[PDB]
Formats: structure tokens, C-alpha cells, sequence
């Protein structure tokens, strides 16, 4: 989605409040996705996907760190995310539905931990932001 | 639905404030997915997030939507039959594209996460995703 100036500032403030918990929330979002949408597990056949798995916690930190980088580059996400799109679109060929599933589970995780920060307006801006990340990661450009 | 799913859905719903969650769910639908405002023009001014969330008609309708979902929890093995008439209404009279039923369900799940916090565990969410998937499929059935 195309982000407004208000969307960008909303995302920066919300993700800033995530702060040091970013890695923790990324792993929780992954666990939520694997349990609610078990077809997503077929992309991780080499992972231990049980609860508390070291691989899932390490991967949640990677995803969260990538989102933090995307927030810093919210005005030039295609360039900033080119290597990541190369992995997800060219190598892994992730079906775009899966980005909607992870994005939903990220929002649920933020709602469960930061209810006061997760206002309707911020919810709307984060949804647009994650859809824009998802579009880049599913494009070959 | 597993028996575990049915117990989790029934248990959690008994703790939901339906009026609060209903208004918050419909309001968030309209804020987050703004084209859905077109279906509710009779509700008045939906031109900003705070105008939507404080609109008394949005809150009243949201209560009716969640009350319909709460009534369906007594019929979890026959959601198709329970929602057949409402499926016709949303298709033939309201012309709601069925993708929007999935969106409403996902907003409801986020609102439950807001309300229940850590208690809305990954396992509890998975039962509720089955719920909103089944509701959306039942409302789409007559399309
Ligand atoms: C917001 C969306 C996403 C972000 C920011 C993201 C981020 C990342 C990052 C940073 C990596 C590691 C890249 C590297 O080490 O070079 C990665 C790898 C990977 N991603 Fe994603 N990802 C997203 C969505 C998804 C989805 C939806 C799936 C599939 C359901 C997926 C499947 C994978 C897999 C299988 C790997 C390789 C993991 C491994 O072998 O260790 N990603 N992702
Ligand atoms: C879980 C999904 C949904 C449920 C359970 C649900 C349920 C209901 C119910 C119970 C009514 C009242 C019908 C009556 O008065 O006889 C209604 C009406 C209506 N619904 Fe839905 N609905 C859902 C999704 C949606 C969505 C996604 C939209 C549009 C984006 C929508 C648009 C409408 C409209 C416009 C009305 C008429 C409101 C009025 O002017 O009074 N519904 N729905």
C-alpha cells in the first residue's frame, strides 16, 4: 500500500515502542502463524518448530530486525529490501498468501502486548506498512 | 472444530463484553479497510478514525454482528446452516465482496488480543482462526 506521512510517523512511533522486544515479538508471531496456519510450516522443513525452539527464536529476531530496517527506510523500501526480495521471491517462491498470514500474526502479537499503543489509526498504518513490505518481498524487480 | 476448539471458543466468549468488542471490531474494520465505509453511509460521518470509533450507529451495529457470532457458537458444527440467510442478505441485497468477511474476522481476532493480552495465547488464537475461517466460509456459501 502507499503510505501517507501520517502512516510513516505512526509506524515509526509504534515500532519504536516495540523497541528491545522486537525479537521477542517476531518469534511469537512466527509461533502464532505456525499453529494457526499449519501450511506455512512447509517452508521450514529443516526447523524445529516446537514451542521455545532455538531456531524459531533466532528466526524471529531476524524477521524483527528486518522490519526495524524497513521502518528506517520507509521512503525507499524496494531498494532497502532488494536482497530480502531476492530470497523470498526468487529463491523460496513464497506464495503471497503467507505474507498476509504472518502480517496478521504480527498485528495480533502487537495487540496482545501493546494494547494502549495499538490504536485503530496505528493498526491501520501498521497494516499498510506490512502490506507494503509484503509487496516488495513478493516482487521480482 | 476439535472438541478443544469448541471449549476454547465457548470459554473465551463467556468473558467477552459483546457491546465493547462489537463496536471496537466494526470500528476497526472501517478504519483499517476504509472501502468498507461505503456499505455504512447511512451511519453518518465516517471521514476520520476518531469519527468512526465514536459513532453510535457503528457501535450499535457492531454489537449486532458480534451477537450473531455469539449465537452461532451454540451451533459450531452447523455454521453453514446458521448463516445461510445472512449469506443471502450480504450477497444479494448488500453486495459485500466475500473477501471482506475474512477481514472482519481478522479484526475480531486482533480485538480479542487487545482485550485478553497474554491470555490470548497462540493456542487460543488457533481455535479462533478456525472460528473466523468457518464464519467467513458460511457467509460466503450462498455466493
Ligand atoms: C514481513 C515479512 C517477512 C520478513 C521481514 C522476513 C524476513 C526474513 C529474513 C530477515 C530472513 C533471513 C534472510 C537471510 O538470512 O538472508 C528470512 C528468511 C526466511 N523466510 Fe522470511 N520474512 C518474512 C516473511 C516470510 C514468510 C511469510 C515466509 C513463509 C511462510 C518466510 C519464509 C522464510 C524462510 C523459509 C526463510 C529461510 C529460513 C532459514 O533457512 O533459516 N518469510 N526472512
Ligand atoms: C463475521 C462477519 C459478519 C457477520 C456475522 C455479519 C452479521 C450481520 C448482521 C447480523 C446483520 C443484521 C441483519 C438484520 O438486521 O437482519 C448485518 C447487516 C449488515 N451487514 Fe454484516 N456481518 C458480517 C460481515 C459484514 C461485512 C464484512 C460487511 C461490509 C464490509 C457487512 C455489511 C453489512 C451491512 C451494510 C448491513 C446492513 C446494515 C444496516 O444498514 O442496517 N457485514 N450483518
Amino acid at each position: 500500500m502507499v503510505l501517507s506521512p501520517a502512516d510513516k510517523t505512526n509506524v515509526e512511533a509504534a515500532w519504536g515502542k516495540v523497541g528491545a522486544h522486537a525479537g521477542e515479538y517476531g518469534a511469537e508471531a512466527l509461533e502464532r502463524m505456525f499453529l494457526s496456519f499449519p501450511t506455512t510450516k512447509t517452508y521450514f522443513p529443516h526447523f524445529d518448530l516446537s514451542h521455545g525452539s532455538a531456531q524459531v527464536e533466532g528466526h524471529g529476531k531476524k524477521v524483527a530486525d528486518a522490519l526495524t530496517n524497513a521502518v528506517a527506510h520507509v521512503d525507499d523500501m524496494p531498494d532497502a529490501l532488494s536482497a530480502l526480495s531476492d530470497l523470498h521471491a526468487h529463491e523460496l517462491r513464497v506464495d503471497p498468501v503467507n505474507f498476509k498470514l504472518l502480517s496478521h500474526c504480527l498485528l495480533v502479537t502487537l495487540a496482545a502486548h501493546l494494547p494502549a499503543e495499538f490504536t485503530p489509526a496505528v493498526h491501520a498504518s501498521l497494516d499498510k506498512f506490512l502490506a507494503s513490505v509484503s509487496t516488495v518481498l513478493t516482487s521480482k524487480y | 472444530f476439535t472438541e478443544e476448539d469448541k471449549a476454547t471458543i465457548t470459554s473465551l466468549w463467556g468473558k467477552v463484553n459483546v457491546e465493547d468488542a462489537g463496536g471496537e471490531t466494526l470500528g476497526r474494520l472501517l478504519v483499517v479497510y476504509p472501502w468498507t465505509q461505503r456499505f455504512f453511509d447511512s451511519f453518518g460521518n465516517l471521514s476520520s478514525a476518531s469519527a468512526i470509533m465514536g459513532n453510535p450507529k457503528v457501535k450499535a451495529h457492531g454489537k449486532k454482528v458480534l451477537t450473531s457470532l455469539g449465537d452461532a457458537i451454540k451451533h459450531l458444527d452447523d455454521l453453514k446452516g446458521t448463516f445461510a440467510q445472512l449469506s443471502e442478505l450480504h450477497c444479494d441485497k448488500l453486495h459485500v465482496d466475500p473477501e471482506n468477511f475474512k477481514l472482519l474476522g481478522n479484526v475480531l481476532v486482533t480485538v480479542l488480543a487487545i482485550h485478553f493480552g497474554k491470555e490470548f495465547t497462540p493456542e487460543v488464537q488457533a481455535s479462533w482462526q478456525k472460528m473466523v475461517t468457518g464464519v467467513a466460509s458460511a457467509l460466503s456459501s450462498r455466493y
